[PDB]
Formats: C-alpha cells, structure tokens, sequence
C-alpha cells in the first residue's frame, strides 16, 4: 500500500522516512518491512542503551482506565 | 582445567600444585563459570563496556 | 601444537593462527554485515 508511491514522490518518502525512523529510534520497528511482507510475529530486541531506551519506551505508557473516577495507572505491556 | 586435550599431558601435576594455594578446574567446573559469564547481569555489563 | 619452537614453526601452526585470529574476525566481521543490513542494533552478540 503505497510503497508503489513511496518510490515516486519524494514528498511521500519523505514521511514514510520521517516515521519509520523515529519509530527504530523510539520502539524499534520499521513499518517499510511491515507492509511490504506482513509477517506473523514480530519480535523486539532490547540491547544496549537504545534498548533500554526503548524498553521503557515501551513500559513508559499506561493504560489509565476510568473505573471509581480514577484515571488507573494501569500497565500497558505487564509481560515487560 | 583437566581432562582436556591440552593439558591432560599435564594432568598428573595438578594435586602438586593446588599446594600452592590454588584451584584446577574440572571441565564441568570451568563450565560453570562462562556460563555464569552469560548471566543476565554480566550481559548489560558488557553492553555498556 | 606441542613441542614446537621457534625454527620448528611452519605451516601447521601457520594454520592455527588463522583458526583462531584470522578467522574468528572475519567471523565476527561476518555477523554484522548480516545485521547491519537488517538494521539488529539492540539484539547485538557476545563474545567470549
């Protein structure tokens, strides 16, 4: 979907980019091997520093969820 | 270590050395240790350095 | 290798060098242009 565009029009590269970058740099994944071959499983490495980084990254988020009023601090991914 | 094809020539001196205050490894002992070298702690240790 | 010296060095140990050193890097020299194009930058290997 679109990637037959991504080849053509730079201004659209220049988005697809854009996210796909900050997205390894910030959850560590690229969707321009995402949609190209739509895997089963996809599987994250956290590593060095940019592994953390991005782990809590991942575990930086919360489910807040309106139950008594409360805005519950509710874990995102729990297995993290 | 002891048993191996390296040093096991060498075997028959390893109970004169411990004398000195010193420790030979069994294989299995030796493995104990750089698998103890894979332990989670170690791991980030060494990504970092 | 056992009981070679110095003038006793020839290819069997010629050999070995390029077992361990020369091989094992371009070994390990051989991993990373296997991630590096897949972009693996936080599942790295340790070496022992």
């Amino acid at each position: 979907m679109g990637m037959d565009l991504y080849k053509t029009s730079k201004a659209a590269q220049d988005v697809w980019n854009r996210a796909d970058n900050h997205f390894k740099d910030t959850y560590g994944f690229s969707i321009l091997d995402i949609v190209i071959n739509n895997p089963v499983n996809l599987t994250i490495h956290f590593g060095g520093e940019k592994g953390k980084r991005i782990r809590e990254n991942y575990s930086a988020m919360i489910f807040e969820t309106i139950v008594d009023g409360k805005l519950k601090t509710e874990k995102i991914f729990k297995e993290i | 270590t002891r048993g191996t094809g390296l040093m096991s020539a060498n075997n028959i001196i390893a109970e004169g050395i411990e004398k000195m205050g010193v420790r030979t490894f069994s294989q299995k002992e030796m493995a104990f240790n750089l698998l103890g070298l894979l332990t989670p702690e170690v791991v980030e240790l060494c990504q970092k350095s | 290798e056992q009981g070679i010296e110095l003038e006793h060095i020839d290819s069997k140990s010629e050999f070995a060098h390029r077992i361990m050193l020369t091989n094992i890097l371009r070994m390990m020299g051989c991993v990373k242009k296997q991630k590096s194009a897949r972009g693996i930058e936080t599942r790295p290997a340790q070496v022992i």
